[PDB]
Formats: C-alpha cells, structure tokens, sequence
RNA sequence: ACCAAAGCUAGCUCAACAUACUAAACAAAUACAAAAAUACACCAAAAUAAAAUAAAACAUUCACCUAACAUUAAAGUAUAGGAGAUAGAAAUUUUUAUCCUGACGC
RNA sequence: GUUUAAAAGAACCAACUCAUCUAUGUGGCAAAAUAGUGAGAAGACUUGUAGGUAGAGGUGAAAAGCCUAACGAGCCUGGU
RNA sequence: CACGCUUACAUCAGUAACUAAUAAUAUACUGAUAAUUAACAACCAAUAAACCAAAACAACACUAAAACGUUUAUUAAUUACAUUGUUAACCCAACACAGGAGUGCACCAAGGAAAGAUUAAAAGAAGUAAAAGGAACUCGGCAAACACAAACCCCGCCUG
C-alpha cells in the first residue's frame, strides 16, 4: 500500500497534479495561453540608503539595558495625544465632535495602510 | 519484583551454602 | 523461579502512628453517645457503598440506579454488560440450583 | 468444499 | 515577505510593497561544474524569480540577467530508534545569471595558516617523543622503571 | 491466475475513494473521521 | 555588491570571531521608525552573511567560526519585530479597538469543536462563493456523543494526572522525613 | 537554541546536548528516576562563587568555593575538595595527565559559610526594609553578599573594545523616537517621498 | 491483593534432589522429573 | 556542462529535413529568413537587463539555422562524419 | 564458562471532593486530490431498534440492553404472563450541614 | 507479413490474449509457477486511464460464477 | 515516456557486526556533503449564429452510420522574468521473488553471465543418439518421433 504519514506535495502525484509550494500568485492567464504578470502583484522591496546610517548589527557589550516596558495603548495615548488635548481644555477650545486633529481617525477605509483590515504585509 | 522477604533470607542461606562449598575456610 | 540475590530493605513500619493509634476510635459512637449517629455514618468510601454490603450482581445494580447518570459513557457499557453477565451467570448457571 | 487454509505473517519487530 | 497575509489585487489597486522582508537567502557553492556567470542561492520556499531578482537588485545592488529555480527534496528514509521516518526538510536553490558580464567565484572562506600548521606539526612531534619516553624498555621485561635500585 | 498483487496505486483514485474531500462529503464519513480522532490517530484520510 | 554576503577577507580563516552583544527590546523601542527600518536590512545583511559561512562550514565539515553570532542575529531581529509589532498593535487599538489585525469568528465546525476561523479575502460576498458554502460551521446531532467522549477522555487524563503528582508528592515526603 | 529531553532523564554533571552525555545515555534509554528533594526557586540559597564548608566526606571541614550548580538533582560542585582523580590523554600506547575531578555535593552535605567567623551557619532567606531580599544568617545574625560570578561567555565589561559592526554606547543609548499616530508603513512612505494615489477597492472578508 | 509463589525455587529442588543420579533430562526438567521420582517410590 | 546553457535531454525521432524529402529535384538552398519571436525583442532584452545578448541571439540563431541547412544539404548529398564533405 | 538471572521505578486502578465539562498550540496554509492566498451561489434530510440468548425446540413472550430520580420499607406484594419461562409496580414511609481521602489495589 | 474481386464474427501465422495435454515443482521461482506443446489472432478482439452498480444486495453468454488470495453469500466494529 | 515508489540516485570515506540468502566490495548497508535549472508536461475564455454529407494513402463507396473544426458578431485585467513535475539500478507480489505490468522506437551501435572449487556413486530432472522389430507398451499412440496424412460414428449448426 501507500504512505500516509508522509506529507502530500506535488511530486508524488500525476502530471496533471501541480500544486504549489506555498509562493504567492503574481498574474492571471491572457488570451493565447501565456500567462500576463502584474506588476502591481509582485512586493515591492522598499529599502531604505545605509549609506550615512551609523548603527550596526550588535552594540556594545558594556551598553546598559533597559527595564521591560511594553509599550502600551494607554502609554501610546499619553505620549502622543494627552498633552495636546490637555492644552486644548485648558485653552477652552476643546471639540467633543472632532477628534481628528489629534491624530484620532473615525473609518479607516480613507487611508491607504488600514489598521483593522491589515492592507500591508509588513 | 516479588513482594517478600523469607524468600530472600531463604535464598541468602543458599548463597551462604553455596559460598561455602566453593571455598571451604580452614 | 529465579528469587531475587540481594536482601530488600526492611520496612520500619511504627504501630504507633495517628492512623494505627487512633483506629477504630468511635466505632462506639451510637452506644456510648445516647444515639444519633449510626457507625454507618463513619463509613468513608464510594456513595453507593456507604453502610451495604452485596455480592457482585447487586453491588452493580445499585451502583447504575445511584450513581449511574454521572458514570462515562464506556463506563456504563461495561457496568451494563457485566450486570447482564452477572444476571445470566446467577440465574441459569451453577451446580447446586 | 475447497477448504483453505491462508498462511499467516509475524510481525517485522521480531 | 512570507507566513504573512498578502492584499488581494483588484483593478486600480494600490502597489504592493513590503517594507520589512522575511526572506533570508544563502550562497551557496556549486555542487557541479557551474559557469562564470552563474551564482547558486538557497531561498525559501516562499520566494519567486521576481521576488529573488528585486530582493538581489535592491537589497545587494547586483546586476542579474536570469533566474531559474528549483524545488530539492530532501530524504525521508533514515529512521529513528522508534523506527520513525526523519526527514530532512525541502530547500529551493536559484541559479542567478549576471548581466554586465561579471565572472563570480566562490571563495575559499577557510585558508590554512602556516604557524597554525608548524604549531601543529610542534605538538605531533612532542607527542611522538612522549610516547617515545613513556614506553617501555625492551631490556626490562615489564620490570617498573620508577624505583632506582 | 496468480493472485497477490491485487493493488494497483494510483494517486487518484486513492484520494477519491479515501480522501479528505470523500470522507467530509457524506455524514458516515464525519463519523469515520470522528471515531479516527476519538481513537487518536496520527493519519485521520489519505 | 556580492561581496556583502561574506564576511572580511581578513577574517575568513580565523578560529574566533568576537562580536558585540544582541539589540534588545528597549534599545529597539528607544530608537525611530527610520532607524529601525534601516536597522532591519543591516541586520539581514549579516544573517545572509552568516547562513551563507554556516553553510560553506558545513560543506568545508569545519566549524563555524564563534557561530554564537546567528543566534545574537536572529535574537536582535526577533526583537526589532517585537517592537514594530507592539507599536502595530497600540496604534491599531487606539484607532480601532479590534485585539487581533486579522477577522475571525469563534466557529463550530463539522466535528463538534470550538475553532477560530479566520477570514480570507475575497472579491465575491459570501453567498456567491461555491468553494466557502460547500462548507460547513455547525454540529449534526451525531457528534455529541463524540463531543462527550472527548470531554470524559480529557477528564480522565487529567484525574489520572492529579493522581500521579498526589502519588509524588507523598512519596518525596515518605522519602524525605525532614518535617 | 534549547534541546528537548524525555522525562525519564538523568543529569550527570554534563550538558544536555553534548556529546559526552549523548554517549553515556543515547536517545534509547530510560534509567530509574533517582529522588530529589522539592525544593523551589525562592529557598535555594546555594549560588555559584561562595565560599562553602564540606559536612561528609574523605575531606570533612574544609571549606571551598562554589564552582558549578545543577538544580534538577540538587547538585553543588566545589574545586578540589572531593575529588577522584581520572585520566584524561588516553590512546593505544600512551596515557598521562591524572586530573583530580571533583564529585558533586548535596545541600545537606553542604552549607553556606559567613565571611566574618569563617563558621558553618544556616542560611535563612529575609526581607529587609530597604526592599531587597539578601540571606541572613541566625547563628551569629549577619547577613551573606552575593558571590557574583563571571558569566560562561568569559567577556567582561570592564575590559571590552567595540568591533567593526558593533555601536557605541552613546549610539546604543541614543534616543530619538517621536511616539505619533503613523505606522512605520506611513513613516518610511512620506520620509522616501514615495507617492500612492489609488486606493484600495471593497474587499470582504468571510 | 495479588498474590504469587515465590518459594517455587525450593519447590522445584525439593523434587529434583531425587533425580540427580538419573540419565537424560529425567535429572534436569521438572516435567519428567516427577514422574520418574514417583516411579522410583 | 551543456545542461547549464540550459540544455535538456529528450528522446524522439531524430530526423534529418532539409525542408523537402530526398526524392525532391531541388536538394540544395539559397537563402532563409528567420523571424524573431516576441519573448526575444529588444526592449524584453532591455527590462530582463540583458543588451549584451541582443547580438547573441541574433548569433545563435544564425549558427543554429544555416549549420542545421547546411548538414541537411551535406547528409542529402551523402556526406557523414566517415564521408566526410569534400566541398 | 557461555546463554543467562535479580533489582525499583516509570506509571497505572478504584473511589471522595471539585471548579461546573470538547487541555496546550493556533504567524501563514487547511473539507481543489486537507494544510494550494484570490470570482456570481445553491444549501440541506428525517421514518420504532434487531438478533445472538432463555422458554432445555420454537412461532406469543425473553430482566439490563447507551431514554435520570436517588436511599430505607411496602415487596418480590398487587398485578402481567404459549397464566409457561419469566416480568413486576404504586398508594404510603425513611434519609442532618463541612473537614476528618485515601487504599488488608499492581 | 501471406492467400484472398474482402477488415468474410473466412484461412496460414507473428506481436498480443487465453490456457488443451504432458513432465517438473508441491514450505516450490510461484498461497497456481517453469518447459515443451496447444486455441484465437480485423473481432461477440485485447488493453491503458477515469467513473458507476455494495451484501435482505450488486453483477452474471447460470459455473449457484465473481464482488481485494477462505463467498450457498464479502470484510470490520458492536451486540459479545 | 506514462502510471507508481519517494532519494533507495551522485561524490568522498568505512565495513568487526548490521542489508546482499556466501565472499570479494557496494546500485541495495553506514556517515558526511551535494543534486533534478524549461523550450518538454500540468494549470492555460465565455455568449449567439452559419454549419446533414465519416474515418480506412480517400479517387469514391459499404454498413454497425462513426471521436477529432473553422468563420462571423459582443465583451476577453495587458504589464520583461509567474507556480509546479525533472535523480535512480525504481512499480504491484511478506523478499535484491524464474510471476503481473500501458505506449513509441530498433533487434544491437544497446543489455548482460548458465559454472564458489573439485570428483564424475546410486536415485531424480533435461537433452542427444541407437542394431532388428515398429504400438507387440498402455485405460487410451500419454509422451516421443527422420511422421506431421486419409477416413467412420456420438454430441453440439458454426465464431464465441
Ligand atoms: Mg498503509
Ligand atoms: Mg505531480
Ligand atoms: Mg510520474
Ligand atoms: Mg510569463
Ligand atoms: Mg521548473
Ligand atoms: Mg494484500
Ligand atoms: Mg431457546
Ligand atoms: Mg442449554
Ligand atoms: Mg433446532
Ligand atoms: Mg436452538
Ligand atoms: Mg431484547
Ligand atoms: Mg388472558
Ligand atoms: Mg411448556
Ligand atoms: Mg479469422
Ligand atoms: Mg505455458
Ligand atoms: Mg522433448
Ligand atoms: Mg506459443
Ligand atoms: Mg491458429
Ligand atoms: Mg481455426
Ligand atoms: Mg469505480
Ligand atoms: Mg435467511
Ligand atoms: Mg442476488
Ligand atoms: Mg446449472
Ligand atoms: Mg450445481
Ligand atoms: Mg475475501
Ligand atoms: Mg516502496
Ligand atoms: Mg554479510
Ligand atoms: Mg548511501
Ligand atoms: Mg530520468
Ligand atoms: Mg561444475
Ligand atoms: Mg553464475
Ligand atoms: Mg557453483
Ligand atoms: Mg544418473
Ligand atoms: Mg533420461
Ligand atoms: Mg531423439
Ligand atoms: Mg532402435
Ligand atoms: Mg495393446
Ligand atoms: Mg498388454
Ligand atoms: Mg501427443
Ligand atoms: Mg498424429
Ligand atoms: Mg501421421
Ligand atoms: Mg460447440
Ligand atoms: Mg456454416
């Protein structure tokens, strides 16, 4: 008889069993059979210029740490958007209604990278 | 493992009777 | 029947624990205690044995009618099957009749 | 009746 | 990038870029006679041709012409001591073509020191004369040569 | 004539008479898949 | 630039290679977006660079040189990742309110248990889909029985465990009588 | 990396994953489980780098210093104190260099001692009012420093140069996070100058 | 409560000390040893 | 090794055709014409990084083409590698 | 003298209590031929338990037989039964809170 | 391939498909084989792949044949 | 090549023992390291209309009435390089089994070795040859043969 404990790939079936090994796709199939690449599909490495950048893969070993503090909603939230509207009730002119010019964002669906729906792979 | 100890006591006088037979002491 | 070569170590076992000191302590309890509480009520054990005693047919029945709806599922088959073995065993086999 | 009888293998550990 | 979830493309979407790679590649030398022009990688399985040719293009600035990729199983046949099939794990290996007509070669990452070597050499001869004075005298005859007289 | 070599593999129709798809496909096949994980086994289908 | 994937030329035959020690979460969280997205490609230029002489080290049958730096790399990595993907998950709470960057629903499948479906993303509703309605998230009336079967086969592995460690426990104290 | 070890285990005095242990009990056996005393994490007061005294032993009540600790037995070594002595340069036709090991001591058979009197005294851990947790002593009532030990790495601090990939203190130490509401995706998008003007379309998630 | 044999050593001798001084496996197996022993009686 | 150009091993009828049976009066060529596919344009050349090549295809498919013809015109003749070809 | 022999542990078993009951892992992929990111649907169904056995055969019958009411009595009583084998209530009565949980179990 | 104005459920005879007779083999090469010898061999022919008919049944140019090496009715589990 | 098995394939090293039904050593054991690179193959448009006129060298026909297609009109993201199968002495038969295995090419230019070493007892298996006779053997001319022909009945028309 056959195996069953082994895993069920591409190779160990017929011709016309062609599975893939996991890559993502990167077009669709044109019209005399050939298949028509987009180039909206394929990720676009985004690398930054190390030219100037002075930091290196280790530090050094008589740098101190640091106690471990995760960040935080809450630490977030102080850091970014407590001083500034702390300012604003003290000034008076602070707008229950409208939020945004504090960074707060009502739908996400406005912006380009979404948080909720997760648009961006990394 | 056996639970008991007069088998083994009894078994030790063997060994003893045994010992004694290889090697007779003066 | 190979016995075992090395003398096992003697269990110091003292007669004079809690358990072995206090044994049997209010097996009286009813008697000299101007009854309201049977001996039965000293009885530590599962809930369908406290204070009875009965041959294997009926250990297994009463044991299905008080503890039976909280028994696993295999469990219960095998108390079932071995109260219909039981049954058929007492009740058409043996010698004397 | 043609009665037979099938051989029967032991077990690969043995 | 992979193990993460892509955005599924519609028409005027937006261009998919990753910021952060989870790719990670070696270079590996030719187990066979390779050309000049011929660089071996093993990326992970998760990786394309034209993922592999942005990855070696923007990450590393190299001029590639071709890339053709390969699936390498690997064996599933020793077992344990529980008779349990152990298998070592598939890699795809990419073989990249240059462009401008640079000619690679893999280096020799390992070359041998010379004192390493006379260091060595030093040591095999100390040895040798220990074991030459440890032994024993043929003259005695198993007699311990510790006490004098 | 000789017999023995009753098995003849074939991928597909191993996967459709014992696969995956055939077994959750019916409801007698639900319950092999069960009885398979009640029992523990490491290989549920083909 | 192909040279980047080996180390010095200086370095190649040496026996020990020291380096620095590994990034850690609060030096990852001290630090801007920019330095740490430069970061991540300066620390997978040197994880390439160190597959790459494990690799060769392997094929040589020599030893890697000091090969305590890939697992200082990978650590340094798996941090800077930590940090971006705790920042993700503030900001991402602070806008939304949603604990997980990706839908779910807690389902019932075919086999009684209780999983966490996540979602896929499609271009159709969920009505027009054939390959998603094929599918089934409810329980039929024969797998309770089944259901029940796994909870008393895990209450009897855990009474039978409970009993082991109460069995050990008296045992260290019949075997150890410093009370 | 850690390595997984069965349950039925042994620890003797040598690295779970190293050849030397992978050659005394191969991945096939199962030895009888020896007794081990419980003892937590918060009543071990046996450190490694203190000076100890010696209970049984050929070489009773003498004092050493704590080399090496092994939890999962209650194991303490001491350099030079109880030892046998092993060879290790063997082959066909030469041996040589007798080394004296040492065997490993049990916290019954050994005791912290006070660097004041230089006595065997029992250990008992307390809480100070400064909020620290240091081991006092109650035969003569002081308390016992920790006896800091050089890690295994053999690098120290206080003598170290930096490399060619590795950063200084200042630029390790360097803050610069300015904690807005962007993610990294937007930051390094508007520091790039990278321009996108289309937009996502509607996609369901089931 | 289990309980088993453990002085059949001493059972198995008390039989076997009359067949020492017979020929074949009447001396050494237990099986034919009490029927040769009850035939000697 | 030639499986590196990259070149892959087949097995099938191997025939020599000089574009007409043997039968046929006209045994000998005069000029072909070869169109360029479109995987092989300049500006496909220019996107895959490779200008270089733009010549070599050109080359290679010269070399292959007219060495292929002229065989065929040497083997109708009946010319092989122990007859070798005397003109 | 070989072959061999002996350990005491891994762990199991039966109960009590018990939160109240499908453990942990779930980054991605998993009911396409499971672990294969990505296209205009179809989705779901129920209809009595039977027989082996006992009645020395076997045809009506045959306790339990994967449906809660537990315990002390009424009581194996009234009743139901090829009135055979066997089956079998009810009305009416009794039941004092917690720890004292481990083992004449391997 | 040969004979035939024939691709005629014609003829000779290959590949191929069956298995008439004999001799070995009988814990054997083989839980049905080898060698020789036989029958069909343009057809009611052999054969590849994939699907369907499931046991109170299916299928059967009826041998009560075959339905995963034991079928007057498969095997496994449960009743047990 | 297809189907099937998955590394058993390749290089180096070792074989005291484990696999080869024995050795030598090694495609069948052990360890380390490498490998199968697409042009061949798989995935690779719908909606209506015109369409009776077989394949068999198809000229034209027979009966058993026969798979295999273009054109026209409307929409078919349009932009290099997508993904997957590429080893082997191999599969199904408990085995390194005299068995069972689809297709295209040729009958060698490719594959291999019947004998571990002796002697030449009986009996056994296979073959060759045999005076004179030529079925007298035997249930029967079974088998064998330098023959390989002609007739008479019984039962089924025949092929199957
Ligand atoms: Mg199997
Ligand atoms: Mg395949
Ligand atoms: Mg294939
Ligand atoms: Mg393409
Ligand atoms: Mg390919
Ligand atoms: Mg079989
Ligand atoms: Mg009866
Ligand atoms: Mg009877
Ligand atoms: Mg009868
Ligand atoms: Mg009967
Ligand atoms: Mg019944
Ligand atoms: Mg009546
Ligand atoms: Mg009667
Ligand atoms: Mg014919
Ligand atoms: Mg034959
Ligand atoms: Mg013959
Ligand atoms: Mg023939
Ligand atoms: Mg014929
Ligand atoms: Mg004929
Ligand atoms: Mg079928
Ligand atoms: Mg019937
Ligand atoms: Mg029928
Ligand atoms: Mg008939
Ligand atoms: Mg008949
Ligand atoms: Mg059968
Ligand atoms: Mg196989
Ligand atoms: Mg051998
Ligand atoms: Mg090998
Ligand atoms: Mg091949
Ligand atoms: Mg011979
Ligand atoms: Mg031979
Ligand atoms: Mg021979
Ligand atoms: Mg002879
Ligand atoms: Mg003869
Ligand atoms: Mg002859
Ligand atoms: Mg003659
Ligand atoms: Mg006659
Ligand atoms: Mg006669
Ligand atoms: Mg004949
Ligand atoms: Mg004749
Ligand atoms: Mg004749
Ligand atoms: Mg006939
Ligand atoms: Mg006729």
């Amino acid at each position: 008889g056959a195996d069953r404990m082994s895993k069920w790939t591409s190779k160990r079936g017929p011709r016309t069993f062609c599975k893939g090994r996991g890559a993502k796709g990167t077009g669709f199939h044109g019209r005399d059979g050939k298949f028509v690449q987009i180039k909206e599909m394929i990720p676009e490495l985004v690398v930054p210029e190390l030219a100037g950048f002075k930091l290196k893969p280790y530090v050094n070993y008589r740098a101190p740490e640091g106690t471990d503090t995760p960040l935080t909603a809450k630490q977030l939230f102080l850091e970014t958007a407590a001083p500034a509207i702390e300012k604003d009730f003290k000034a008076g002119t602070f707008d229950p209604e409208h939020l945004e010019k504090y960074g707060f964002e009502p739908t996400q669906e406005g912006k380009l990278f979404q948080l909720y729906p997760k648009n961006f792979p990394r | 493992a056996k639970k008991g100890f007069r088998a083994a006591y009894r078994f030790q006088k063997e060994l003893e009777r045994w010992r004694l037979l290889r090697c007779p002491p003066p | 029947f190979h016995v075992r070569v090395t003398l096992p170590p003697r269990k110091v076992v003292d007669r004079w624990n809690e358990k072995r000191a206090m044994f049997g302590v209010y097996d009286n309890i009813g008697i000299l205690g101007n009854f309201e509480k049977h001996p039965k009520e000293l009885i530590k054990g599962p809930i369908w044995l406290r204070g009875w005693k009965g041959n294997e047919l009926q250990r297994c029945i009463r044991k299905k009618r008080m503890v039976g709806n909280r028994m696993f599922i295999d469990d219960l088959h095998n108390l079932n099957k071995r109260i219909s073995y039981l049954y058929k065993h007492f009740n058409r086999h043996g010698k004397y009749r | 009746k043609k009665r037979f009888t099938p051989p029967t293998y032991q077990p690969k550990y043995k | 990038a992979r193990n993460v979830l892509y955005p599924l493309y519609q028409l005027g979407n937006p261009q998919l870029r990753v910021f952060r790679t989870n790719f990670f590649i070696q270079l590996v030398r030719p187990g066979t006679a390779q050309p000049e022009d011929t660089v071996q990688f093993r990326i992970p399985m998760e990786m394309t041709r034209v993922d592999l040719r942005n990855y070696l293009e923007r990450i590393y600035n190299v001029p590639v012409a071709a890339v053709r990729t390969r699936v390498q199983y690997g064996s599933n046949r020793r077992r344990d001591h529980r008779n349990i099939r152990i298998k070592k794990p598939d890699y795809k290996v990419a073989y990249v073509q240059l462009a401008l007509g640079q000619t690679f070669t893999f280096p020799d990452l390992f070359p041998e020191r010379k004192g390493a070597s006379v260091d060595v050499d030093v040591r095999d001869q100390v040895l040798e004369d220990q074991r030459q004075k440890h032994s024993p005298d043929p003259r005695r005859g198993g007699v311990p040569g510790w006490f004098g007289l | 004539k000789a017999r023995g070599n009753e098995y003849q593999p074939s991928n597909i129709k191993r996967k459709h008479k014992h696969g995956w798809v055939r077994r959750l496909r019916t409801p007698t096949g639900v319950q092999v898949i069960l009885r398979r994980m009640h029992k523990g086994r490491k290989s549920l289908s083909h | 630039g192909l040279e980047e994937f080996f180390d010095d030329p200086k370095n190649w035959g040496e026996e020990k290679v020291k380096s620095g020690a590994s990034w850690t979460c609060q030096q990852l969280r001290n630090k801007s977006n920019e330095d740490l997205h430069k970061l991540w490609y300066v620390l997978l230029k040197e994880r390439n660079m160190l597959l790459t002489l494990e690799q060769e080290a392997k094929r040589q049958r020599l030893p890697m040189p000091s090969p305590e730096r890939l697992e200082k790399v990978v650590d340094s990595m798996d941090a800077l990742d930590k940090v971006v993907q705790e920042r993700e998950d503030a900001l991402r709470l602070l806008q939304t309110g949603q604990e997980k960057a990706r839908p779910g629903a807690w389902r019932r499948d075919i086999f009684g248990r209780i999983i966490w479906h996540k979602f896929k993303q499609w271009p159709i509703p969920w009505y027009l889909n054939k390959k998603y309605n094929r599918k089934r998230f409810f329980a039929m009336p024969y797998v309770e029985r089944f259901v029940r079967m796994r909870i008393e086969k895990q209450a009897r592995i855990k009474a039978r465990k409970r009993s082991l460690e109460r069995k050990k426990e008296k045992f260290l104290q019949e075997k150890f009588p410093h009370l | 990396s850690k390595v997984t070890l069965p349950p039925n285990y042994r620890y003797g005095m040598s690295r779970p994953g190293s050849l030397s242990d992978k050659r005394k009990n191969p991945p096939g056996t199962r030895r009888r489980r020896v007794p081990v005393e419980p003892i937590s994490d918060e009543d071990w007061h046996l450190f490694c780098g203190d000076k100890v005294e010696i209970l049984e032993g050929k070489d009773a009540g003498k004092q050493g210093k704590v080399v090496q600790v092994i939890r999962q037995r209650n194991w303490v070594v001491v350099e030079g104190l109880n030892t046998h002595y092993r060879y290790v340069g063997k082959t066909v036709d030469y041996r040589g260099t007798m080394i004296p090991s040492e065997a490993p001591l049990l916290h019954n058979q050994v005791k912290l001692v006070d660097p004041t009197d230089r006595k065997p005294t029992d250990v008992e851990w307390r809480f100070t009012e400064a909020g620290e947790r240091v081991r006092v002593s109650t035969r003569s009532g002081r308390i016992i420093p920790k006896p800091e030990f050089p890690r295994a790495d053999g690098i120290v601090p206080e003598t170290w140069i930096d490399g060619p990939k590795d950063t200084s203190v200042e630029d390790a130490l360097e803050k610069t996070y300015v904690p807005r509401l962007k993610t990294l995706e937007e930051e390094v998008m508007e520091a790039m100058g990278i321009q996108e003007t289309r937009r996502h379309k509607k996609v369901y998630w089931y | 409560l289990r309980s088993r044999v453990t002085d059949r050593y001493w059972r198995v001798q008390e039989v076997l000390k009359h067949a020492r001084h017979f020929r074949g496996r009447k001396n050494r197996c237990y099986r034919l040893a009490v029927r040769a022993v009850t035939r000697a009686f | 090794k030639p499986d590196k150009l990259p070149l892959f091993k087949r097995q099938y009828e191997n025939t020599i055709f000089i574009g007409s049976k043997t039968a046929d009066p006209l045994c000998y060529g005069h000029t072909q014409f070869h169109l360029l596919p479109d995987k092989l344009k300049r500006e496909k050349l220019l996107k895959q990084n490779c200008a270089d090549q733009i010549e070599v295809v050109f080359r290679a498919n010269a070399i292959a083409s007219l060495f292929a013809w002229t065989g065929a015109q040497a083997m109708y003749q009946g010319f092989w590698s122990e007859a070798d070809v005397t003109r």
